[PDB]
């Protein structure tokens, strides 16, 4: 019985939200097949590039940026996993689930977005698709939708940031507010908040 | 009724 209890898997960087041209993209970096054996490893030796990461489990894929050189993401995703990188499988640096935030050491290569210090409301959030949805800023932690989504169009896209219109970080998306499965609002954890963490 | 639903 014990023999054939294994371990979770590795979250796996599949992919980047490429947001430094003109224009917003997703890259794919890693097949399916590609992404079950480094889980399994947590043996990652793609160079990491950008802020805003693609990442999957076994069961779900998402996102995670980078901000004062920890890669964020939310923990209803991550959990309490490792994360694969070139040296084998890295720790947690932070975990809390009450926050739904955890983060790992920022990987080699990767950059960080800087914390917004404008004060603007007016907001855009990045998709797993690199759509650039504006959102009204409401409170600490809660923004408008300007467009009405269903709540499917943005599942897979917690973990990535909200920006302000000069594209420094102002949270982390983590939820929307949605009645009958239409979203009008979404839920982000603040970066004062991951300040607080660290 | 609202819900947040996490994504
Ligand atoms: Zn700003």
């Amino acid at each position: 019985h014990m023999a054939s209890m294994k371990k979770k898997g590795s979250v796996v960087i599949v992919g980047r939200i490429n947001l430094s041209g003109d224009t917003a993209y997703a890259q794919q970096t890693r097949g399916e097949e590609g992404c079950q054996e480094t889980s399994q490893t947590g043996r990652d030796k793609n160079q990491v590039e950008g802020e805003v990461q693609i990442v999957s489990t076994a069961t779900q894929t998402f996102l995670a940026t980078s901000i004062n050189g920890v890669l964020w993401t939310v923990y209803h995703g991550a959990g309490t996993r490792t994360i694969a990188s070139p040296k084998g499988p890295v720790t947690q640096m932070y975990t809390n689930v009450d926050k739904d935030l955890v983060g790992w050491q920022a990987p080699q290569g990767s950059r960080s977005l800087t914390p917004c210090t404008c004060g603007s409301s007016d907001l855009y959030l990045v998709t797993r698709h690199a759509d650039v949805i504006p959102v009204r800023r409401r409170g600490d932690s809660r923004g408008s939708l300007l467009s009405p989504r269903p709540i499917s169009y943005l599942k897979g896209s917690a973990g990535g940031p909200l920006l302000c219109p000069a594209g420094h970080a102002v949270g982390i998306f983590r939820a929307a507010v949605s009645t009958r499965g239409v979203a009008k609002a979404v839920d982000f954890i603040p970066v004062e908040s991951l300040e607080t963490t660290m | 009724t609202e819900d947040v639903v996490c994504c």
